[PDB]
């Protein structure tokens, strides 16, 4: 399973790491030999947002 | 504004939304030497200030 | 509209699993119930050869706070009495127990 | 109350010693043994030279404390409590302000 | 904090305090104020809670100010939406001052906090133990004595003399 | 394989599910014991928060919840459960029983004094 | 300049302090405190050491029914990648206590027969959030879990600073609550002023068994009995 | 100023005496070119991402609408662009 920019798995229940600071194609749980990613990893999108909240100005304080 | 970077792939994830935030506020479109806002006050005894 | 309550019975014989959002269910071994008789609580176990199916009821409000489930098409529903049930799944990481301290000199 | 239920909640306390017993040669050091405190209340004051009433007002006619006594109960235990070598010790005092439970008001 | 605070409607003297240096400092309580020395020992403010309409504890997982979760004091089985927040805010208050509580004592700490503001955040507060802080008031709807605290300051409000009392802006 | 549950599962019954992709679904709801699953067999079929339902306390509130759980099914007896899937198992609408215990109304006569 | 604490309080009402800290790095630790010593930590070691959650009921507490927020998974990922740093063979609670074994075996007073799993739930339960009472496997996680949604709320700015210079959040030390409370102190000093007289006996040596029962009342009078004086 | 051995203060302050000709309307504008204006006063918002590709960081900005920045603050792409390959990079 995914949620975010991250993997979760089935078998183990739970994560694993950074999947390109260990080896690509060959990943599994962190500690049981559940091996649930069958190298399909994911499509990493993750779209955040500063909300501009502490960029003051004099025309700021006019969308106010 | 655009611009799209790169990185290796050893280091983790970072703080993406205050990578950009405390450099705007420290970046200047234009220095000018250790003065920040002028003020138009009111004028006062035959001048104007 | 209205509907009426076709079915209601003595033991409740279902429960729930609370594991996570999204836990896509292998089913690679179906487990067992283990009963009670308080009043309408149940326990599991399940067995595999690395990962323990452990879930238990909460005591504090079980029975005293019961859902049911319906079934309709006839569309008139019956009840079913609902046992909920917290989970947490358990796996093979036991025997750190053998030597824990600092046996090799411990004197210290 | 509060402090009976305060220490109530205390386990299995331990202290040592150098006597042996006979691998596990020099693991099991000795007398497995424990300390604990089961009940503790002031009761009342007196003053004597059986027990007679004090004042509380008279307490403080003699231009001294308001002297209390506190009991306190030892429970014993070693090894899983096989012998409880009871005792039950006093603490001298505790002294109690006026129209409280423990006193005569 | 050595200034009068305008959170301290009926806690503390407006007008008791020394002259110099502990100014601010110390300043006696109020005249019908007063201390709970011991629990509402019931442990059924919960066992009717998740009657009332609250879900169970650990069968749903929300969690944030998009709900308001219900502490009570030391305890949480219940988060809740603002929609059935204002009703269990002062449905406790038609049932605290209501005869037909063996649970629920005459002597308990119900604040309520909306999501407005983005202020404090969000929950459904109950409190009552040892130290817990008091004063009585007249609740409107079954004109009755009842005690609140300072923590039913913030969102529940009172009237100081009934002639400024009008239309659902007061209910003390 | 710890504690003491006094008993094994053997007794089990059916569920009717049809498995037809008009199509029998599950259908739970909350609510707490207190409650008329043995007084009053009826209630009602409505939209969000519309009801008020009528026994001796006279109070009922269907309320909705979609904005979870796996489902099991024991079908025969040894089995003592499954778990539900067509192909997990979904579901379209949950219920949440409360009661209404209401506010006395709107009185602004005699707590109004000049 | 963040933080949300607790000043939680044990049934017989002498407290502790259980604050958080907000690590700018993205992190974030507790604080303890204890003699005159403050003991910080992080904080998965000691969450995921109650009950048995390993797998999404870590992250499936944090809200899970909106996951849309983009404040949540690129700070919640790097405080669960702040402790896979340290250990990654550390998956049970059997196994997250065992690291307390190298560090609280000697820092609560405990016994050398004593292994780490009967200290290190013990050095739990005495110091972080008792209110919640004694075995709070379940309810330690989800106090903790929520404490902490509270922290990543007042960083974002969706929360708002409290007052604790007010009546807002005021309360009373009665006086005699507190007299209360010295003397669950000043007898857990005469319990710790016998048991420094055996000791003191013991490897000075020629201390004779307590089972003749004068063995007692020749260390059980010498202390000094002034918990009055 | 007695005590405190006066130096970078808190409040810097100088009186500027202007000419007997320049106007109310002049004035001012020339006070915008002193003025130091701060680069995040030209920014609605800032969406920012972490992809992947091997890690891949897009960030895309965005700004007002173009008169603003030219009214409030008396500039625009004069240092607009050469700040944003030149001090921000
Ligand atoms: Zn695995």
């Amino acid at each position: 399973s995914v949620v975010g920019s991250l993997i979760f798995c089935l078998d183990c229940g739970d994560l694993l790491e950074n999947p390109n600071a260990v080896l690509g194609s060959n990943v599994e749980c962190s500690q049981c030999k559940a091996i649930y990613p069958k190298s399909q990893f994911s499509n990493l999108k993750v779209v955040t947002t500063t909300a501009d909240d502490a960029f003051p100005s004099s025309l700021r304080a006019k969308k106010s | 504004c655009e611009f799209k970077l790169e990185l290796a792939a050893d280091t983790e994830k970072l703080l993406m939304v205050n990578i950009v935030e405390e450099i705007c506020r420290k970046s200047i479109i234009r220095q000018i030497p250790h003065i920040d806002r002028c003020v138009h006050p009111e004028p006062e005894n035959g001048k104007r200030v | 509209s209205e509907i009426e309550i076709e079915s209601v019975q003595d033991q409740p014989s279902v429960a729930v699993g609370s594991f996570f959002k999204g836990f896509r269910a292998p089913s690679d071994t179906t487990f067992d119930l283990y009963k009670k008789k308080e009043k309408d609580e149940f326990v599991l176990h399940g067995e595999n050869e690395r990962l323990e199916y452990e879930g238990y009821t909460d005591s504090s409000s079980q029975a005293s706070n019961q859902y049911v489930v319906g079934l309709f098409n006839k569309k008139s529903i019956q009840l079913y009495k609902a046992p909920v049930l917290v989970s947490k799944v358990v796996s093979k990481s036991s025997k750190n127990l053998r030597g824990p301290k600092i046996k090799s000199k411990s004197d210290t | 109350g509060l402090l009976n239920l305060g220490v109530k909640d205390i386990g299995e306390k331990v202290i040592f010693d150098g006597k042996p017993l006979n691998i596990s040669n020099s693991g099991y050091l000795g007398n497995k043994l424990s300390v604990s405190v089961e009940q503790v209340s002031i009761a009342k004051p007196m003053s004597n030279d059986v027990e007679r009433k004090v004042y509380p007002s008279e307490s403080r006619q003699r231009l001294t404390s308001y002297r209390g006594k506190l009991l306190l109960k030892l429970k014993w235990s070693v090894n899983n409590g096989e012998e409880n070598l009871f005792e039950v010790r006093d603490c001298g005092g505790l002294p109690v302000m006026l129209q409280s439970n423990r006193c005569h008001l | 904090v050595r200034k009068l605070l305008p959170e301290s409607w009926g806690f503390l003297c407006p007008v008791h305090t020394p002259d110099g240096s502990p100014c601010g400092l110390l300043n006696h309580f109020a005249h019908k104020c007063r201390i709970s020395t011991q629990q509402s020992d019931v442990s059924r403010i919960p066992s009717i809670l998740y009657s009332l309409g609250v879900a169970p504890a650990s069968h749903t997982f929300a969690a944030g100010p998009s709900l308001c979760c219900v502490q009570i004091d030391g305890k949480i089985i219940g988060w809740v939406s603002h929609e059935q927040g204002k009703i269990i805010a002062d449905t406790l208050r038609y049932w605290k001052v209501e005869g037909k509580t063996p649970g629920l004592p005459i002597d308990l700490e119900i604040g309520y906090v909306p999501p407005s503001t983005r202020g404090q955040y969000p929950g459904l507060y109950l409190f009552g133990g040892h130290s817990r802080m008091l004063r009585p008031v007249r609740y409107l709807p079954l004109d009755k004595e009842d005690i609140v605290g300072p923590f039913e300051q913030v969102y529940m409000n009172i009237a100081v003399t009934p002639q400024e009392i009008q239309n659902n802006v007061h209910t003390h | 394989s710890i504690p003491d549950g006094f008993k094994k599962c053997k007794h089990l019954k059916n569920f009717p599910l049809n498995g037809d992709n008009k199509q029998q679904q599950v259908w739970l709801i909350k609510f707490p014991s207190n409650v008329d699953i043995s007084k009053l067999k009826s209630l009602p079929v409505d939209f969000e928060s519309s009801t008020t339902m009528t026994i001796d306390k006279h109070d009922y509130k269907i309320m909705d919840d979609t904005d979870n759980m796996t489902l099991l099914v024991p079908s025969e007896s040894k089995e003592s459960l499954k778990i539900a899937s067509t192909a997990p198992l979904q579901f379209d609408k949950v219920f949440s029983v409360s009661e209404t215990a209401k506010i006395p109304a709107i009185d602004y006569s005699k707590v109004r004094v000049p | 300049h963040y933080g949300i604490q607790i000043r939680s309080v044990r049934p017989d009402q002498t407290s502790q302090t259980n604050v958080l800290h907000y690590l700018n790095d993205g992190q974030v630790t507790f604080r303890f405190s204890w003699r005159k010593n403050e003991y910080l930590v992080p904080v998965v070691m000691i969450l995921k050491a109650l009950c048995h959650t390993s797998d999404r009921e870590i992250f499936d507490g944090i809200i899970g029914n909106d996951v849309k927020d983009s404040f949540l998974t690129d700070r919640l990922e790097l405080l669960l990648r702040g402790f896979k740093k340290r250990y990654p063979h550390l998956q049970n609670r059997t196994q997250v206590l065992q690291y307390l074994g190298d560090k609280f075996r000697v820092v609560f007073q405990a016994s050398p027969d004593q292994s780490d799993l009967e200290v290190g739930q013990e050095v739990l339960d005495r110091i972080v959030l008792v209110h919640l009472g004694k075995d709070g496997s379940q309810d330690k996680f989800r106090m903790l879990l929520f404490m902490i949604r509270k922290l990543y709320s007042l960083v974002a700015g969706e929360c708002s600073p409290d007052n604790p210079d007010a009546t807002q959040h005021q309360e009373v030390l009665l006086g005699g609550f507190l007299y209360g409370m010295i003397l669950k102190e000043k007898i857990d000093e005469y319990l710790q002023n016998i048991i420094a007289q055996v000791r003191m006996d013991i490897n000075r040596g020629m201390a004779i068994n307590f089972k003749d029962k004068r063995y007692m009342s020749r260390v059980l009078m010498r202390v000094n009995e002034n918990i009055g004086s | 100023i007695v005590m405190t051995a006066s130096a970078a203060i808190k409040t810097p302050q100088m009186t500027l005496p202007i000419w007997n000709d320049v106007s109310d309307e002049q004035a001012d504008t020339f006070c915008k070119s002193i003025s130091k204006v701060l680069l995040s006063e030209v920014i609605d918002k800032v969406i920012v991402t972490e992809t992947t590709g091997a890690r891949s960081y897009v960030i895309h900005m965005r700004f007002f609408d173009n008169n603003e920045y030219s009214e409030e603050y008396d500039v625009s792409k004069e240092e607009l662009q050469n700040v944003i390959s030149n001090q921000f990079i």
